[PDB]
């Protein structure tokens, strides 16, 4: 040591990642470790049956690893997570992935407790989700109580998997049968999900280099709305709330419209001083 | 959506968002996990407003991102432009109640006076208060001082994001 950190929406999260860095580890494997907790104890908002996008910034090299859902042939994308969190691992990470799911599947297995924030979303999502299949998220009809542990079985089986089959444990095999029934989707698609790596978006703003999200992830956008608050100098407006307000609408639908026209190609070049110029 | 940030001992950052696109996605469950939602914005990708994100100068290295949709960078931008203009720490400018827009409709986070509503009324955009907390995003980020060798942070309360280090 050597410094390190870790910024995260759950405390398990934020202290699991903590633990591989403190014994030695990378902010990759840390990051894959994080990842995976985050879908048990924070599963409301990510895990293995969605994607993502994850930035590695390094003294050396700048990479985008692009592990959103696919359509396949509700709407329901092939999930990304898996196959993402496998290939960052191959080609990023440090130690074997065994080791990397096993915080995650502890808490999935042993379980967690719940936090107020999880039981609220529990019960605004209820109306939409809550059906015969939920009963470990609404004990008794209800959600499952700030404080109350929650056990999971049903994902310490398939994170187990994962661990002992490789990403086949989740695109191949019973998992995929069980995906490929409740989404309605076929076992070729599940199977055919491949990851893309993709350079990140680089620009400056504030005499900073930035590396940001290249599409389809919205980095230019963000970019751009930097390098638009810079030049427009909306920050010497601050104290005056009507006029940053008003300033900070005109910056960002500007951007937008930007993002919309070309919806339907040099994502550098889209961040670029000139490029900022010329926006209207 | 769930953004998160690592600095390792080499000075490595990891910025990475991870998502189902709606709370617990579509709600249909299997095999112990929710499945997502896509949003229909054959193997496509849909577009996302997602922004993982790392600034670095000589002295300083920022890795900072957030979850909230559509208003994710409109969430950033603000931020991002007090703390490089210097108004304070990245964690009370993270606190500071937010707006977003919408066509044109100005929505905030806080009960704004008729004093600054009717300056935006002749805008002329009209002004509403977004009830949940978790509208506003969840931006997570680590600085560290690159001179000094020292790693500090910011969590989103909104969403009991929290940091640590060494
Ligand atoms: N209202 C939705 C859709 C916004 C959009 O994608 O245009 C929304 O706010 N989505 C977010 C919900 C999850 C979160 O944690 O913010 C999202 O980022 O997916």
């Amino acid at each position: 040591k050597g410094t390190y950190g870790v910024s995260a929406s759950h405390p398990l999260a934020v202290e699991e990642g903590m633990k591989v860095l403190k014994n030695g580890g990378s902010a990759v494997d840390a990051a894959i470790v994080v990842s995976y907790v985050l879908g048990v104890v924070e599963l409301h908002a990510s895990g293995i049956g969605g994607g993502g996008g994850m930035l590695i910034i390094s003294k050396d090299k700048e990479t985008f690893i692009d592990y959103r859902e696919t359509t396949p042939y509700p709407h329901i994308g092939v999930p990304g997570f898996v196959a993402g969190m496998e290939y960052i691992h191959d080609n990023y990470g440090s130690l074997p992935m065994g080791e990397l799911l096993q915080p995650a599947i502890n808490y999935a297995e042993k379980g967690f407790k719940v936090d107020d924030s999880l039981t609220m979303r529990l019960d605004l999502a209820k109306p939409r989700i809550y059906s015969d299949k939920l009963s470990i998220f609404y004990p008794n009809g209800e959600p499952i109580e700030t404080g109350e542990t929650l056990i999971q079985t049903d994902l310490a089986r398939t994170l187990k998997k994962i661990q002992k089959e490789g990403a086949k444990g989740f695109y191949e095999g019973g998992v995929a049968r069980a995906i490929s029934k409740t989404a309605k989707i076929s076992l070729e698609d599940i199977k055919g999900y491949k990851v893309e790596v993709r350079k990140p978006v680089k620009g400056n703003y504030m005499g900073y280099d930035v590396y940001t999200a290249p599409p389809p992830f919205s980095g230019v956008t963000l970019l751009q709305m930097l390098k638009l608050a810079e030049k427009k100098e909306v920050y010497k407006d601050v104290d005056h709330t009507a006029t940053y307000m008003s300033k900070m609408e005109e910056i960002s639908r500007i951007a937008y419209q930007d993002r919309k026209k070309n919806l339907g190609m040099d994502p550098n070049k889209m961040v670029s001083d000139k490029y900022i110029s010329t926006m209207k | 959506t769930t953004h998160f940030v690592i600095i390792d001992r080499d000075g490595t950052v990891v910025s990475s968002t991870n998502t189902l696109s709606n709370f617990f996605g579509t709600g249909k469950y299997t095999a112990g996990f929710f499945l997502n939602n896509q949003l229909q914005n054959p193997g496509k990708r849909s577009r996302t407003f997602m922004a993982p994100t790392v600034l670095k100068k000589d002295g300083e290295t920022i890795g900072i991102g957030s979850p909230g949709g559509n208003r994710i960078p409109q969430i950033l931008t603000p931020i991002l432009d007090k703390y490089t203009h210097g108004k304070g720490s990245l964690q009370d400018i993270i606190n500071e109640y937010r707006f977003t827009f919408e066509k044109n409709t100005a929505y905030t986070e806080i009960q704004l006076s008729s004093e600054v509503k009717n300056e935006l009324s002749r805008k002329g955009l009209n002004v509403k208060k977004k009830v949940s907390p978790a509208f506003f995003g969840g931006v997570q980020a680590l600085i560290k001082d690159e001179r000094d060798n020292v790693i500090t942070g910011a969590g989103d309360g909104r969403r009991n994001g929290t940091w640590k280090s060494n």
